[PDB]
RNA sequence: ACAAUGGAUUCUGGUAUGUUCUAGCGCUUGUACUAAGUCUCAUGUACUAACAUCGAUUGC
């Protein structure tokens, strides 16, 4: 059991991203350089700007899942409990942080 | 009952004095920028435009944040050559403020 | 580990160190061993700092060396805290390593006062019943005594408010509130807890204790009872002091004069000599031991008595936020503690004087002895013990050996523990106030005999009752070496010369005692009077807290606080300031004090402003009122010779100057001396 | 892991956090037996 | 709140870049301007005949609150 | 001229030195004209 | 003058000492009128206190109750620290 | 046969503190009726002094 260290989260991070794009092209599959400036020395890729594009929709949809997956979380857990007495939300969120330690 | 209700009352109190009157004076603050503004709107209605104050300064060196980008730090120069995006950011922002 | 990590185990660095001035143990449940491991260096560290600011502080309050008025407060709250956490580690020492008395000890010590209230056939005290003749009387002695706090004092808090009310409710309905009493006495077992103070004294730190107000009234009217049904009964022998019949300074005059009334102790024609013992008993109270106590008390009283007396000390001791048991030491807070405390001294006093001994001194039980005196010469020329008699935790005892028997009680400590470079005389502690003439002489002979005479003393009494020690003790030997007897009764330094033992009989001044036999009417000794030298920090350290307490006092009762202080001073000791140098200096440095205060009140110390008639005029006409001591020639006469010997007056210090001359009067051609 | 700080002296937030959180094992040795049992035969004798 | 602890102290990295005011300071007067180089009465009565790392439980603390209390 | 530069025209120099309020001053102001040591005593080597 | 305690000032007093602790009883007193920062710190420590246990002694501890009794006549704030009891529930 | 003589005064003291007080334009769109001021005394109220208050005797 126990926690998971940072290096074996970022792997498993990658490893879930990967098989994202692995279905995301597989999603696709399913309906059908280098320059170096010399003066500058500057160095300019050409790349698609769909891929681009897809990149930064899945970015700000992975942002608003886990917005919405802890805002429910947020909703569902100030209507759990209400034995113990509090007197605000902070007072609720720390006697519940209580109760992770026992 | 009565002292039932006053003590229910002072332990659900946690704030202070400086801490409440902070809250009055934000408030009253919050209010008084609305007030201006729906000034400002019915003016306008009228056709005389009449422009926000600034907050005055308190004291010397005191900055205004809007009029400019302050203690700027540029990203560090890169081998990537960001000459296009900064193009599409600048019409992008352009537009927006259209 | 972030910002917010680091913030919340910072607060178990703040909640340890209040669990430390507590006295709390620090114990968090699930904390990690190597973080605990971490904070309980740092409170040590910072206990370390703590410990040693006590003590350094309070050498400085002690010297008067310029301590702020907040930290005299903080050096105050510290000790306090200091003490009950030294009170509280010795409680769970007797608490793990059992009473400290042996049960071969406690069964002596039982023994000795079964077989002493037997031959005095004491009638122990009873329950006082419902039909009992003075039981009115008793009840409005306690309720007095309870009221002259509060005609004093003007305002009060909820809990003065609370007593005054339940003695009204007292005087209101007398024969109610003995039933309560009566009832209290029977059944009550467990009482409510005493909250501690302590009073600052600049050189030590006094305790004061807090019993709750309808606990008060119980306790209050047992102690007029267990002290007027002892003396009906005579429990207490006449050595036993204070003595409801004399003032302490009668005390000193006539244990003064009893030496000299009892025959042949200044004839020095042989080898003969007299020895005068003083030791405090250390921590008495401290190691009183409840179930020794309640056994004891169930001789000379009723056990439902007995029982209350041993489970009202019993409770709970309450300071800021320490808090404890009392599982085994006495309070002397309580009402009734005056009782025990010389009930306690009393078996103490047989342990020293043994059975045959304490009834020579105390005499038969139908007609006893007055305070010294025998009921014939014979009984007192046996066994060497001459006048006992013993204050509240200090004792006095006066031995006259021949040469013969001092030579025996001499050799056989020199069996024991011998000194090959004879170095006896080391720390032998003598009187530092006297002269190197007037003083005991450090003589081989007497000082071997001085701790001969202290060994065979505090063999007597177990370490397990009270601490008897050297350094408390103070013993003066007479001889034909030593011509002076010394001695320390109530505050009072006492020197005694024999008539034939003085060079020349010069006059004196009121300083001095003229010593007078019984029987010839004639004066054979005289008793050289000084005030102690812990009497006279006293009397400094009550002119602090004159000063230290005034803020922004009013300038009349700065000068009304002076003068009930003053006449406190020389009301009691009276004649004995005259002799005192260290005193005289003290009075004219105190008096000014009080005077710059009133210059202080005003933005100007300058002399010309304020006269002897601001300050010293009645306040009929406008004045202060200040009663002078110290507009008075102060005697100096040669520091380098005056420890030698004594010099007599032969020069005059100026003691307060002004412009105008007045020869301010002062109280002591006011008050007739004691003499 | 570290548990969190409840004080009983504190509470800048005002938090209600609960009795349990806010605020021996050894016996008396023969000494206390012995003391007692001695001060009873002592008292028995002086009795008889 | 208003009642804080430090997160971090106060650098010296923000009052080096300050510019300074030459105020004339009573200690940075001249002193010490020149610098040392090195080349049957007895039977009647009833009994007849170390250093320790801690500041309460210390012998000279034992001793200071039997005095300082009485 | 230091008095008036630093604003404190409530404050009257006379020609024999003398440093007097010429008005009931507020304590902000009382705050903002307390002169120090060297300004009086200054002041008085001037007047001696 | 001496009130009694009611339960609700028993339940304001839990709330209290849930809120401020038991190092302060004249703030825990001020929201109870009629009783005095002592008189709720003492009925803390003896009946509201749920470290206390108000039960039924077993057999051996009604047998190690007179043993104690006899062991420290009679000492009873002493004898309930043993018992880990009330001192007036071993009386 | 004694000639012996210290001082000394300034500063830090409940409304503190805080805010707002655009007259003088920046080009384009958009003949509706008469109580003064200062000084002094008295009374009433509010605030304030982080002012003070119990020292002692009796005819049933």
């Amino acid at each position: 059991r126990g926690g998971i260290s940072y290096d074996q989260l970022a792997k498993l991070s990658y490893e879930k991203t990967l098989r994202n794009l692995a279905t995301q092209t597989q999603n696709s599959s399913k309906q059908d350089k280098v320059q170096k400036d010399t003066k500058t020395g500057k160095i300019t890729i050409a790349d698609d700007d769909k891929l681009v594009n897809k990149l930064a929709v899945s970015l700000q949809s992975e942002s608003k899942k886990r917005y919405e997956a802890r805002k429910r979380q947020m909703q569902n857990a100030k209507t759990l409990y209400g034995v113990e007495s509090f007197i605000n939300d902070k007072n609720k969120q720390f006697n519940e942080k209580l109760s992770r330690e026992s | 009952k009565e002292m039932l209700a006053e003590a229910r009352a002072r332990l659900l109190n946690t704030q202070g004095k400086k801490a409440t009157r902070k809250i009055r004076e934000r408030m009253l603050e919050e209010s008084k920028r609305i007030a201006e503004l729906q000034k400002r709107r019915e003016l306008k209605q009228a056709g005389i435009n009449v422009a926000i104050k600034k907050p005055k300064k308190k004291y010397g060196t005191d900055i205004d944040y809007n009029e400019d980008i302050v203690y700027e730090q540029a990203p560090m120069p890169g081998i990537y050559d960001t000459s296009t995006e900064d193009r599409q950011i600048k019409k992008k922002f352009e537009q927006f403020e259209r | 580990i972030r910002q917010k990590k680091a913030r919340t185990i910072l607060q178990h660095l703040s909640e340890a160190w209040r669990c430390w001035k507590a006295n709390i143990p620090w114990d968090v449940p699930g904390m990690p061993a190597p973080i605990k491991k971490i904070i309980e260096r740092y409170i040590k560290s910072k206990a370390d700092a703590w410990v040693s600011a006590a003590h350094y502080n309070r050498e400085r309050i002690k010297r008067g060396a310029h301590v702020e008025k907040t930290m005299v407060k903080k050096n105050l709250g510290r000790l306090t805290r200091l003490w009950i956490k030294n009170e509280q580690e010795r409680q769970r020492q007797i608490q793990k390593n059992g009473p400290e008395i042996t049960p071969e000890e406690a069964t002596t010590i039982f023994s000795v006062m079964v077989e002493w209230l037997e031959s005095r056939s004491f009638s122990p005290i009873p329950f006082p019943p419902l039909t009992y003749k003075n039981d009115t009387k008793i009840l409005v002695l306690a309720l007095e005594d309870l009221k002259d706090v509060y005609a004093s004092k003007v305002r009060l808090n909820a809990s003065e408010r609370e007593e005054l009310a339940l003695i009204e409710e007292a005087y209101d309905n007398p024969h109610d509130t003995l039933n309560r009493i009566k009832k209290y006495l029977l059944t009550q077992r467990v009482f409510k807890p005493v909250d501690i103070t302590m009073m600052e004294n600049y050189q030590n730190i006094s305790p004061v204790y807090s019993v709750d107000p309808l606990e008060k009234i119980t306790d209050a009217y047992l102690d007029q009872y267990l002290w007027y049904e002892a003396d009906q009964r005579k429990l207490f022998p006449n050595w036993i002091k204070p003595s409801d019949s004399e003032i302490p300074p009668l005390l000193v005059y006539k244990w003064t004069q009893g030496i000299n009334n009892l025959s042949e102790i200044w004839d020095v024609s042989r080898g003969q000599s007299a020895v005068l013992l003083e030791t405090t008993l250390g921590e008495m109270a401290e190691k009183i031991d409840f179930t020794l106590l309640n056994r004891l008390l169930r001789l000379i009283v009723d056990p439902n008595i007995a029982d209350y007396i041993t489970a009202k000390n019993n409770v709970v001791i309450n300071f800021k936020d320490m808090s404890h048991v009392n599982k085994y030491g006495l309070i002397r807070g309580l009402k009734f503690a005056s009782f025990i405390f010389q009930y306690y001294g009393l078996v103490i006093d047989l342990l020293l004087l043994g059975q045959e001994r304490a009834t020579d001194l105390a005499g038969p039980a139908n007609n006893p002895n007055e305070f010294m005196q025998f009921k014939s010469k014979e009984v007192e020329k046996a066994h060497p013990i001459r006048l006992y008699t013993r204050y509240l935790d200090r004792i006095y005892m006066l031995f006259h050996f021949e040469e013969d028997e001092g030579e025996e009680l001499t050799d056989e400590y020199l069996a024991e523990n011998p000194d090959p470079n004879f170095e006896n005389s080391i720390g032998y502690n003598n009187r530092k106030c006297w002269p190197k003439d007037s003083r005991m002489r450090l003589i081989r002979q007497d000082v071997n005999l001085g701790r001969a005479v202290f060994w065979e003393i505090q063999s007597r009494v177990p370490t397990s009752l009270t601490s008897i020690k050297w350094e408390n003790a103070f013993v003066s030997v007479y001889s034909k070496n030593n011509p002076n007897l010394l001695f320390s009764m109530c505050g009072f330094e006492v020197r005694i010369l024999p008539r034939q033992r003085m060079e020349e009989v010069v006059s004196n001044d009121e300083g001095v005692w003229d010593l007078v036999d019984e029987r010839t009417k004639q004066r054979t000794a005289k008793a050289y009077l000084k005030v102690s030298e812990e009497e006279i920090k006293k009397f400094d350290s009550r002119i602090r807290g004159i000063l230290m307490a005034s803020g922004s006092t009013t300038f009349t009762k700065v000068a009304a606080k002076w003068n009930t202080s003053l006449i406190s001073l020389f009301t009691y000791f009276r004649e004995a300031i005259v002799a005192t140098e260290p005193l005289l200096d003290i009075l004219v440095k105190g008096e000014t004090r009080i005077q710059n205060r009133v210059k202080l009140g005003l933005n100007s110390k300058m002399p010309t402003r304020f006269p002897p008639a601001v300050f010293y005029t009645p306040k009929e006409l406008g004045g202060l009122g200040m009663i002078s001591a110290s507009h008075i020639l102060i005697p100096a006469s040669d520091l380098s010779w005056s420890k030698q010997t004594d010099t007599g007056i032969t020069h005059f210090r100026a003691g307060m100057t002004h412009e105008d001359e007045k020869l301010i009067p002062t109280i002591f051609r006011y008050i007739t001396t004691w003499e | 892991k570290i548990p969190a700080a409840v004080s009983n002296w504190k509470n800048p937030n005002g938090y209600t956090v609960a009795l349990e959180r806010r605020v021996e094992n050894n016996t008396i040795n023969d000494g206390f037996m012995k003391l007692s049992e001695a001060l009873e035969n002592a008292d028995k004798k002086a009795r008889q | 709140t208003s009642h804080r602890p430090q997160l971090e102290a106060r650098s010296g990295a923000k009052a080096a870049a300050y510019t300074p005011t030459g105020i004339e300071h009573a200690r940075l007067l001249p002193g010490h301007t020149t610098l040392k180089y090195r080349k049957s009465w007895r039977k009647g009565t009833a009994f007849g005949r170390g250093y320790i790392n801690d500041m309460t439980k210390s012998e000279y603390h034992q001793e200071f609150l039997h005095k300082h209390v009485r | 001229l230091l008095i008036h530069r630093k604003g404190l025209t409530y404050l009257h120099l006379d020609y024999n030195f003398n440093l007097k309020p010429t008005k009931t001053l507020t304590t902000k102001e009382r705050k903002k004209s307390r002169l120090g040591n060297s300004f009086h005593l200054m002041r008085e080597l001037l007047k001696m | 003058k001496g009130g009694v305690w009611t339960n609700v000032e028993d339940q304001i007093l839990k709330a209290a000492v849930q809120k401020y602790g038991t190092h302060q009883w004249s703030k825990v007193a001020s929201l109870l009128q009629k009783k005095t920062a002592r008189q709720s710190e003492l009925r803390w420590n003896e009946y509201l206190n749920p470290k206390l246990n108000f039960t039924e002694f077993s057999k051996e501890e009604d047998a190690q109750l007179l043993d104690l009794a006899r062991e420290l006549p009679n000492q009873w704030r002493t004898i309930a620290d043993m018992m880990a009891r009330p001192a007036q529930v071993c009386v």
